[PDB]
């Protein structure tokens, strides 16, 4: 199927406490594989997936140099943005950057993203044409003009379409045993009576990978649902994910409800009901 | 790998 | 300056069986700015040696973090997550419910 290489960079200024904090994380699909944190005397890019230890010192030295340089650029960018918005040096501000590429089933470039956010809001985005920009205000229009002056969109295309695609293929090969292994969800239904007249049916999906999943409570048209709840997909902590969906139904109608679970790791969708 | 030198804002 | 309050889930890595080693998780997501304080509590007392994941964020730029520690659930021990954020007037406490 499709695969993605994505980097997430955060820089947060610290008034009167030195240089901004800078944290970079890299993901292949839903698996984090690298991290850089500048809160160290000699900060290093480090592996966060064991299969990345197949990479030699040349790789880590190069990524460490890139991440250290990127942190400096973001410190400059925070100073520039503060001036664009006439903001004082006493406030903490956040600059975020997400970038990467998506491969199609053919292994070819499918889509790329390059997006900046300032204080939690879109700031400057490279459009899907990989040649025009979206600036959100007059400040971002200055940044857009500077990127156009420097032909940044063409340098982005070269990375997103070639460098990014080439290295995503390499990472997928180095970690194929885990990255390409689909782990289906383990599913069950639990029953929790609320009162004498109503009960909660909770449909569980545990230990699946990747994170994309659909949990749906279906009913036969004769069910009278009192309430529903679907929690955000959450990490189990071991590389897999969890999710559940609940419905509050009148006691005695439990058998009118069926939980439907769809996940790439299942050969076919699973249907569960509450059986004491 | 990371991209080198995002153009300054 | 945007502010988004954290969504909080407290849960275990594996279905809780009394007397068996497990992992207690506190997942905070959807928050902004990134500064946040998270502690795991056993019977109201702060658990030491609690680790957390590397700061990352979602498509809408909101941050997420996982805080976790090894634990062994019992019948009477109460576990909880205590979260402090700029959007919270006081630190919020969410008790662990083994069925959620």
């Amino acid at each position: 199927g499709s695969h993605s290489l994505k980097y997430f960079h955060t820089s947060v200024s610290r008034p009167g406490r030195g240089e901004p904090r800078f944290i970079s994380v890299g993901y292949v699909d839903d698996t984090q594989f690298v991290r850089f944190d500048n809160d160290a005397a000699s900060p290093r890019m480090v592996p966060r997936a064991p299969w990345m230890e197949q990479e030699g010192s040349e790789y880590w030295d190069r990524e460490t140099r890139s991440a250290r340089d990127t942190a400096q650029i973001f410190r400059v960018n925070l100073r520039t943005l503060r001036g664009y918005y006439n903001q004082s040096e006493a406030g903490s501000h956040t600059l975020q950057w997400m970038h990467g590429c998506e491969l199609g089933p053919d292994g070819r470039f499918l889509r790329g993203y390059e997006q900046f956010a300032y204080d939690g809001k879109d700031y400057l985005t490279l459009n899907e044409d990989l040649r025009s920009w979206t600036a959100v205000d007059t400040a971002a229009q200055i940044s857009e003009q500077k990127s156009n002056d420097a032909s940044e969109a063409e340098h982005q295309r070269a990375y997103l379409e070639d460098t990014c695609v080439e290295w995503l293929h390499k990472y997928l090969e180095k970690g194929k045993e885990t990255l390409l292994h689909l782990e289906p969800p383990k599913t069950h239904v639990t029953h929790h009576p609320i009162s004498d007249h109503e009960a909660t049916l909770r449909c569980w999906a545990l230990g699946f990978y990747p994170a994309e999943i659909t949990l749906t409570w279906q009913q036969d048209g004769e069910g009278h649902t009192q309430d529903t709840e679907l929690v955000e997909t959450r990490p189990a902590g071991d590389g897999t994910f969890q999710k559940w969906a609940a419905v509050v139904v009148p006691s005695g109608e439990e058998q009118r409800y069926t939980c439907h679970v769809q996940h790439e790791g299942l050969p076919e969708p699973v249907t569960l009901r509450w059986k004491p | 790998i990371m991209y080198n030198y995002p153009a300054m804002l | 300056m945007i502010q988004r309050t954290p969504k909080i889930q407290v849960y275990s890595r594996h279905p809780a069986e009394n007397g068996k080693s497990n992992f207690l998780n506190c997942y905070v997501s959807g928050f902004h700015p990134s500064d946040i304080e998270v502690d795991l509590l056993k019977n109201g007392e702060r658990i030491e040696k609690v680790e957390h994941s590397d700061l990352s964020f979602s498509k809408d730029w909101s941050f997420y973090l996982l805080y976790y520690t090894e634990f062994t659930p019992t019948e009477k021990d109460e576990y909880a997550c205590r979260v402090n954020h700029v959007t919270l007037s006081q630190p919020k406490i969410v008790k662990w419910d083994r069925d959620m």
